[PDB]
RNA sequence: GCAGUCAAGCGUUCAUAGCGACAUUGCUUUUUGAUUCUUCGAUGUCGGCUCUUCCUAUCAUACCGAAGCAGAAUUCGGUAAGCGUUGGAUUGUUCACCCACUAAUAGGGAACGUGAGCUGGGUUUAGACCGUCGUGAGACAGGUUAGUUUUACCCUACUGAUGAAUGUUACCGCAAUAGUAAUUGAACUUAGUACGAGAGGAACAGUUCAUUCGGAUAAUUGGUUUUUGCGGCUGUCUGAUCAGGCAUUGCCGCGAAGCUACCAUCCGCUGGAUUAUGGCUGAACGCCUCUAAGUCAGAAUCCAUGCUAGAACGCGGUGAUUUC
RNA sequence: CUCUUAAGGUAGCCAAAUGCCUCGUCAUCUAAUUAGUGACGCGCAUGAAUGGAUUAACGAGAUUCCCACUGUCCCUAUCUA
RNA sequence: GUGAACAGCCUCUAGUUGAUAGAAUAAUGUAGAUAAGGGAAGUCGGCAAAAUAGAUCCGUAACUUCGGGAUAAGGAUUGGC
């Protein structure tokens, strides 16, 4: 029979399987279509997510009823500490697509990238790389010619870099390594600005600019074996209901004679990775630097930092980018950044953004103060103090 | 919404399903006004329309005058009661729910307002800006 | 972008924290907190309870904001 | 039920803009019957709720063609089933009938989908009332009221989750295959312009917003509270106090964190090949002709980009590879 | 007026738990009512201890509406054993 | 003891401390609860749940078999010292 009354499929059925994630560092299956005229830099930056906080801004709309008129919006942060370049590989084509012929590692790896090569450091000799490194000494040779092979092959080339875990305050010490498609030009340009940078670190102010938009790529909130109303958003059913309520009802007819894969059924909620275009970057901090959280109007020196820090994460020393609205991956994440697939103008991603003021007070609470001497001041002198 | 819409409209929280009623908070009888459509809403199985401030309305009147009881009329929604959020941070609810009496392009059958009224209705209504005392 | 007052507490409101409500009166409360809104709402008196600004000026605590004026003694000198 | 052929006539004039009698050819199996092949050592026989998918004979949306198409609205028709098709009163109802919104409120199928998925209002046991019929026991697709809805722990399928073997082990990766997602509308401006005697009255491009759907997220707001976190209150028990027990979380208020809501916020890609149709050149048919060769543009179509998994028997690169 | 019966349904009541046609007709209740109530009555097939018509109080009886109340629902979320 | 009360709740005397345990705390359940704004739009049907609740004072209709309806409806107060 014809449903009754028609009505949309719950869910998207392309985001199938929703199934735990191979990696909880998610996986960049696009880089932008290269431009074999512009200088050598990356096309992707890893970070780590801190949390949210509250950005107050002037919009610039000619058409808006709040055109030239304030309003607050979310922003999310990254601590994106200078990433370190150890090493290229060279992909070049056949019609079996791209294929990797040569990676070319850096002398001295640092003792937090080559731990990602371990499961178990604290009892091993270490021994990582330890013939790769005596592969130098002579001059260049056996280095050199892989190079020239990746010159001489090889239309697209990446490189391996990976973060500075331990500048962050987490317990973790294991560097999390990635590809990053260079788009540049010249690959034999390419790979020199590799060979150049190798041992050596990129900052995030290199790679992205105030109000570019970006692509965050990140595996997302884990949440575990869920059942089909939360997992794909179905009706309860109603209260005088055995055998449950939280269910689908009919799962399939009698023929064809089987459940579909079309039909809302129990399991995994989360961990699934996924990648959300057009988020404007709201600012580019710098670690050198106090007042990363002061502007042009308020010109109070302090940090981005909330009070008792960010929730489950700490502080942010560090570089980082505060990007606009909510990304995939939960705080502590390792999310990668992406420059844009295309050329976006639509008015909205074109705006040049400035900022009026910056929320600093704690996310532990409902946060009254946003800095300490505010605080004293307006609650005066204490049993505590002197 | 539509015919004496000037302007659009943010999206600000719906508080006001079918079947509710809200005060009426002009003079033209009425004490009461019961909503039973929503202009502009859509089609979802089993969803309510339901409306906002600054919404249009089909009401009918079940406390007020004969002239205006049984017979549904166009209305407009002034006061919500549910917290919504403007683009400025600012949530904010009022204490009762409330509209007005009104024609399709947007007159009022009425020529005051008691008790305040949104800027999101006054700026898409003028004929209820003009017969508003306070905005806010 | 202004720094408001609780109507209830005497607290600081930054943007986009805290609520506000509009009473029939047309009269406009802003509260930092579903605490100091609830209290409205139980319409409980700031002037007793001990957190509040309102009851920490009624009963003299941080009280060194201002504290006297002199007395006039002079000829007039023309 | 649906569609064709013919065309006397309607349509001011005119058969075929749109309709179309007398006749006739057919399709379908969402009607009802006919039949009795299967099932009586039982295939759980209404309807709704729920959920998926499919069809197209397309209601709406995209692009077009024709008009008795000036504009606006409307009618006919094509490619198209990509995406949508509601909220309620009454009724058990399917069907129906009205209120209202809407872009529209199209029709159907899947054992007249769906009862180890619900419910059980109806029919269809046993109780009981009425009316008619019957001498009567009792009968009545005649009304009425009350009337037990069992089992999955097996196999498969589905959703998720591990894992032996490929020298071992680890890191970075490729991408066959499969899936796929965005949708619709309003206001301003275009412009009271074009069009038209006037009444009336558009459209492209642009801008701002919204509807439906979807994926994330939790800064804020809201909800949640065994933080049994802070306070308060009752009754009793610990001689009083202080501090506490019991009241199957004793109750009240506030309540961080976490979870979470169009009850909150953010985001939702641009390129090629085509359909219908309109065309170019251009014969066939010395003319003409979008067509026959050839070729241009072109839809919400299709394929890629992008997005999701990653073949546990598809692949690559790289690191380190055990001695008492 | 006529046929005719043993007599030809009186008082009352009614689309009623009894009315097929039937979602009867008018009104009222509703934005909208095959529901409900009140009226009408050629009543397929009401009706007088086969008891008829009423009826205060009572009813784990059937039924409709109003107020209040609410997670029944919009639309789901969270918590404990 | 509270309290109208062999109500419910705590305790003395007396009696038990039995009922397969441990570790985690996924879905779905069972039992129990809470919920913005709305307020029966849900459903055959307000099923279920909520709301109400004691005592004191006030006030209390239609109808009636004059006995009732009636705790009608509906309002206010309640602690400690």
């Amino acid at each position: 029979s014809h449903r009754k009354y028609e009505a949309p499929r719950h869910g998207h059925l392309g985001f199938l399987p929703r199934k735990r994630a191979a990696s909880i560092r998610a996986r960049v299956k696009a880089f932008p279509k290269d431009d074999r005229s512009k200088p050598v830099a990356l096309t992707s930056f890893l970070g780590y997510k801190a949390g949210m906080t509250t950005i107050v801004r002037d919009l610039d709309r000619p058409g808006s009823k709040f055109h030239k008129r304030e309003v607050v919006e979310a922003v999310t942060v990254v601590d994106t500490p200078p990433v370190v370049v150890v090493g290229v590989v060279g992909y070049v084509e056949t019609p079996r697509g791209l294929r990797s012929l040569t990676t070319v590692w850096a002398e001295h790896l640092s003792d937090e990238v080559k731990r990602r090569f371990y499961k178990n450091w604290y009892k091993s000799k270490k021994k990582a790389f330890t013939k790769y490194s005596a592969k130098y000494a002579q001059d260049g040779a056996g280095i050199e010619r892989e190079l020239a092979r990746i010159k001489k092959y090889a239309s697209v080339v990446r490189v391996l870099v990976h973060t500075q875990i331990r500048k962050t305050p987490l317990a973790q010490k294991k560097a999390h390594l990635a590809e990053i498609q260079l788009n540049g030009g010249s690959i034999s340009e390419k790979v020199d600005w590799a060979r150049e940078h190798f041992e050596k670190t990129v900052a995030v102010d290199s790679v992205f600019e105030q109000n570019e938009m970006i692509d965050a790529i990140a595996v997302t909130k884990g949440h575990g074996f869920e059942g089909v109303t939360h997992r794909w958003g179905t009706k309860k059913l109603p209260r005088k209901t055995h055998r449950g309520l939280r269910k689908v009802a009919c799962i399939g007819a009698w023929h064809p004679a089987h459940v579909m894969w079309s039909v809302a059924r129990a399991g995994q909620r989360g961990y699934h990775s996924r990648t959300s275009i057009n988020h404007k970057i709201y600012r580019v901090g710098k670690g050198d630097d106090e007042a990363n959280g002061a502007t042009s109007f308020d010109r109070t020196k302090k940090t981005i930092t909330p009070m008792g820090g960010f929730v489950h994460y700490g502080e942010i020393k560090n570089d980082f980018i505060m990007v606009k609205g909510c990304i995939p991956g939960n705080r502590k994440r390792i999310v990668t950044l992406r420059k844009s697939l295309y050329t976006n103008t639509s008015r909205k991603a074109l705006e040049e953004v400035s900022l009026k003021w910056i929320d600093t007070a704690s996310k532990f609470g409902k946060g009254r103060f946003q800095t300490p001497a505010e605080k004293h001041a307006f609650m005066g002198t204490l049993k505590k103090d002197l | 919404s539509g015919n004496g819409a000037q302007g659009t409209k943010f999206r600000i929280s719906l508080g006001l399903p079918v079947g509710a009623i809200m005060n009426c908070a002009d003079n033209s009888g009425a004490r009461n006004l019961y909503i039973i459509a929503v202009k502009g809403s859509g089609s979802r199985l089993n969803r309510l329309p339901a409306a906002s401030l600054g919404d249009m309305v089909m009401a009918t009147v079940k406390k007020g005058k004969p002239e205006l009881r049984k017979k549904v009329m166009p209305a407009i929604v002034v006061r919500q009661a549910k917290s919504w959020r403007r683009r400025d941070g600012v949530f904010l609810y009022f204490e009762d729910n409330a509209g007005v009496i009104a024609n399709p392009k947007g007159e009022m059958k009425g020529s005051a307002i008691t008790g305040p009224v949104g800027k999101e209705c006054a700026d898409l209504w003028p004929r209820v800006a003009s017969n508003s005392g306070v905005v806010v | 972008m202004k720094v408001e007052i609780d109507s209830f507490s005497g607290a600081k409101i930054y943007p986009g924290r805290g609520t506000l409500f509009v009473r029939g009166d047309s009269k406009i409360f802003r509260f930092q907190n579903s605490k100091s809104a609830s209290l409205f709402k139980q319409r409980k008196n700031p002037r007793r309870i001990a957190w509040t600004v309102l009851f920490r000026k009624h009963h003299k605590k941080g009280i060194t904001e201002e504290v006297a004026k002199k007395r006039s003694r002079k000829t007039v000198k023309a």
